[PDB]
């Protein structure tokens, strides 16, 4: 089996920080990278930025420069996503896709944690 | 990857002889620096870029070589130069083995 | 004002290896080299005939831009006059070169923990290289007295060896993405000004 | 076969001079000549492959070149660790003939 | 002239943490790349961390990746190396070293004094 | 790192046979043009045999004096090169090295085991 | 950043027909464009890599071609289980930008 099962859906209010896990399984972790994709309801897929799976050094897109952090834990196979200071623009689904270190096509995807924000 | 091996770990010469210290590299590097650590202090730099002498070093230490074999030759060793000698290049992550030099 | 594509040669997911670099003739610009000069991510910004702080006050004819991937300990051979196993069989710069050699560490992309054997470099050649000449001749050297017939063996010696890249090599054996601008002023009107 | 001769069976020097050992070919071998250094009591360690390139761990001093008929290995700044037998092999065609050998001595 | 003194070293338990600090004084600080160098009691040096001049590039070897975080300070004119999740083979003496140029490809000119970080009990 | 051992050290009466063995370790055995080189103090260095790698279908080559009396064969499972010699003569005294790859890089000779005749 | 507009905004077909999607780039992306397929609220699937090759697992009718700045995805003998949304995604220059996607529905 080769899959990347994430956590469950969330429900936050503006001003808090949400955390989304993405646990890889079945394949050896340090072969490919890990890319994050945000899809609002009624919009295309915006690439949030990847993360190396050996060192943990991220590379954010210029649009998602502040307020986002791709932390990586290596004891357990899990890559996190921390969204700081939530507004009402971050209501979307957040996939984690296994994009390569030499290919950069998104072969195996996750499921998606539909983070929604309201008062 | 790169292994910096110096043979042997203990080399001995009496005062008045010319001794040479080698530092073999696995694959090809460009240059190689040479340090000296005495018995109880921090290491200091003697030779940088395989031939240049550092500030305040004697004009008896003279090294040369390029490729995968670097050397440090002492012209007339005195009783002062009795200390470890480590070779290190940029592409190693680890220093040399450490050639001790003892008087006779 | 319309800026001209330095973002297609500096922002690329895959540079070609040094035995076949990719030349991109950039012309009809109003370029800005001070964006390159004030980026603080380049480990080697050495210009060889132009004052780098005054790069906007000059007009050239064609601004060529080579790009390749080599080891960190071999970016010393992308200078005019220096020689080695890269500067004579892979990419040779002239001695009257007027350009700026730009490089930075690239261990995030070009290194895989099992190895990244996609980058090659030429091992030997019959002679050296004249300035700005590439050699995509990937066939058996064939020393000795028998034709190898396309295999590798006792007298064959395939001349393209792969860079064995890893995240644990040393800082000098980590892949450095080099891009070298080559300014040219031939007898013509000047377009790339700034 | 293709014989390689070696005119010097003894080349004596002092420490710090330059010795040039030679090895002529019978017919035209192209560049396919190698060199070997045998310390007495050992197995030979290779120094030069394809008559101009050098091995890994061999110093800058042992340099050599030659094409056609004549091949010369010239050593510089002769230390006292270079008393050895120096052979030359051609590998043009499959009878592979070693040279005679050259034993050095430091006076 | 250039002087480099360290701090923070002592006794930690395996799995603990520590933070060494290297006060540099005697030169214009923020144009020279600096590194840290440890020495196992078999007296065999190696790198543990290296930062560039501007503080934008850090390099760590494969043995201490992810748990040694080097960082630079421009205000207090120091240099930090934060050790975390220490093992029993991290018993060494940690030198705070300075390169020559504005990158980690130069020669290590001036070394520190070296504090001892023993990991036991 | 790379080391190469040998075997078959002993003396025969003139007309017998022995089998030499060369056990290797530390490298990928299936791609190495491994040879066998003899040395005698009256004639000097000579050349005995050669077996190539698997991609050239394990080709073999011999000298002029041993065509019919020697037979080289390798087996990549044990990382070994065997020199099977038959009907030895009186001139066959000398040390017998084992070579990883001759006249290129990765050239590491063995140590050799002396085989002489009575 | 590189934008990839897709013409038209939506399709409307019947099974047993041949369709043709299109993803026209902005700069020159030399065959570094991949195609995806996403249904309603589930993860997308890779369809073809590098704009002409094909991966294992997909049926034998998803084959697209083209190079330069204009690419086409073409399905022949379309079925009633292939209606959904189809995205393209460049990979040449940073950052990787996907397209707005065409919606393939059935009359
Ligand atoms: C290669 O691509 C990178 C992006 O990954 C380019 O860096 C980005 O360049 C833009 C345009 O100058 C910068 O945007 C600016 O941001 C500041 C905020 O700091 C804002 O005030 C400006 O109005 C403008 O929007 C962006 O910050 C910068 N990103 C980074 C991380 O530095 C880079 O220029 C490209 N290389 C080229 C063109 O050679």
């Amino acid at each position: 089996q080769i899959q990347l099962v994430q956590s469950g859906p969330e429900l936050k209010k503006p001003g808090e920080t949400v955390k989304i896990s993405c646990k890889a399984s079945g394949y050896t972790f340090t072969d490919y990278g890990l890319n994050w994709v945000k899809q609002a309801p009624g919009k295309g897929l915006k690439w949030m930025g990847w993360i190396n799976t050996y060192s943990g050094e991220p590379t954010y897109n210029d649009e998602f420069r502040g307020r986002f952090a791709f932390s990586l834990e290596t004891s357990t196979i899990t890559a996190y996503l921390k969204i700081n200071n939530l507004k009402n623009e971050d209501t979307a689904t957040y996939f984690c896709a296994r994009g390569g270190n030499w290919d950069w096509y998104f072969d195996v995807w996750g499921a998606g944690t539909t983070v929604t924000v309201s008062s | 990857q790169i292994v910096l091996t110096q043979s042997p770990a203990i080399m001995s010469a009496s005062l008045g002889e010319e001794i040479t210290l080698t530092c073999s590299v696995s694959s090809s590097v460009s240059d190689m620096h040479w340090y000296q650590q005495k018995s109880g202090t921090s290491p200091k730099v003697f030779i940088y870029s395989t031939s240049n002498l550092a500030s305040g070093v004697p004009s008896r230490f003279s090294g040369s070589g390029s490729g995968t074999f670097y050397s440090l030759t002492i012209s007339s060793v005195e009783a002062e130069d009795a200390a470890y000698y480590y070779c290190h290049q940029w592409s190693s992550w680890t220093f040399g083995g450490g050639t001790k030099l003892e008087i006779k | 004002t319309n800026l001209c594509p330095f973002g297609e040669v500096f922002n690329a997911t895959r540079f070609a290896s040094v035995y076949a670099w990719n030349r991109k003739r950039i012309s009809n610009c109003v370029a800005d080299y001070s964006v390159l000069y004030n980026s603080a991510s380049f480990s080697t910004f050495k210009c060889y005939g132009v004052s780098p702080t005054k790069l906007n006050d000059l007009c050239f004819t064609n601004v060529y831009a080579d790009s390749f991937v080599i080891r960190g300990d071999e970016v010393r051979q992308i200078a005019p006059g220096q020689t080695g196993k890269i500067a004579d069989y892979n990419y040779k710069l002239p001695d009257d070169f007027t350009g700026c050699v730009i490089a930075w560490n690239s261990n995030n992309l070009d290194s895989k923990v099992g190895g990244n054997y996609n980058y090659l470099y030429r091992l030997f050649r019959k002679s050296n290289l004249k300035p700005f000449e590439r050699d995509i001749s990937t066939e058996i050297y064939q020393a000795g007295s028998t034709p190898c017939n396309g295999v590798e063996g006792f007298n064959c010696y395939f001349p393209l060896q792969s860079y064995g890249f890893q995240p644990t090599n040393g800082v000098g054996y980590q892949p450095y993405r080099v891009v070298v601008l080559s300014f040219e002023l031939l007898h013509a009107p000047a377009t790339v000004c700034g | 076969d293709i014989v390689m001769t070696q005119f010097q069976k003894f080349m004596s020097t002092s420490v710090g001079d330059r010795v040039s050992i030679t090895c002529k070919a019978s017919q035209n071998v192209r560049t396919a000549v190698a060199w070997y250094q045998q310390k007495p009591g050992q197995s030979p360690k290779a120094m030069i492959y394809l008559a101009s390139n050098r091995h890994r761990g061999v110093p800058d001093r042992f340099t050599g070149s030659g094409c056609g008929t004549d091949f010369t290995l010239t050593i510089s700044n002769v230390q006292c660790e270079d008393l050895a037998d120096y052979f030359c092999l051609q590998h043009r065609n499959y009878p592979l003939t070693f040279g005679g050998g050259t034993k050095l001595e430091i006076k | 002239e250039v002087m480099l003194v360290e701090s923070g070293g002592g006794v930690v338990k395996p799995g603990g943490s520590l933070k060494l600090s290297c006060a540099a004084s005697g030169f214009s600080f923020s144009t020279y790349a600096m590194s840290w160098i440890r020495q196992t009691p078999e007296k065999s040096l190696e790198w543990v961390a290296a930062i560039s001049s501007g503080g934008t590039n850090t390099y760590y070897p494969g043995s201490v990746k992810g748990r040694f975080t080097i960082s630079r300070d421009k205000a207090m004119n120091t240099l930090y190396l934060q050790l975390s999740s220490l093992r029993s083979e991290d018993t060494a003496m940690y030198y705070c070293v300075r390169h020559s140029g504005n990158y980690v490809d130069s020669v290590m000119d001036y070394w520190g004094q070296g504090t001892s970080v023993t990991v036991s009990s | 790192e790379v080391k190469l051992e040998e075997s078959g050290g002993g003396l025969v009466q003139p007309g017998g046979s022995m089998k030499l063995s060369c056990a290797a370790s530390g490298f990928t055995f299936s791609d190495a043009w491994m040879d066998w080189v003899r040395q005698s103090p009256e004639k000097g260095l000579e050349w005995v045999a050669q077996i190539r790698r698997k991609a050239n279908n394990h080709a073999t080559y011999y000298a002029e004096s041993v065509k019919g009396r020697f037979t080289i064969s390798r087996d990549d499972s044990k990382s070994s090169v065997y020199l099977q010699m038959n009907s030895l003569r009186a001139e066959d005294t000398g040390i017998y090295y084992c070579i990883r790859g001759m006249t290129y890089a990765m050239d590491f000779w063995g140590q050799g085991t002396s085989v002489t005749v009575s | 950043d590189i934008v990839l507009t897709q013409s038209p905004a939506t399709l409307s077909v019947t099974p047993g027909d041949n369709v043709s999607l299109s993803c026209r780039a902005s700069q020159i992306i030399s065959n570094n464009l991949h195609w995806y397929q996403q249904k309603s609220h589930e993860s997308p699937r890779l369809l073809i890599k590098y704009a002409s090759q094909s991966i294992s697992g997909i049926p034998s009718r998803f084959s697209g071609s083209g190079s330069g700045t204009d690419f086409t995805l073409s399905i022949n003998s379309v079925e009633t289980e292939d209606f959904g949304m189809y995205f393209c995604q460049q990979s040449n220059t940073w950052p990787l930008t996907c397209g707005s996607g065409t919606k393939l529905e059935l009359n």
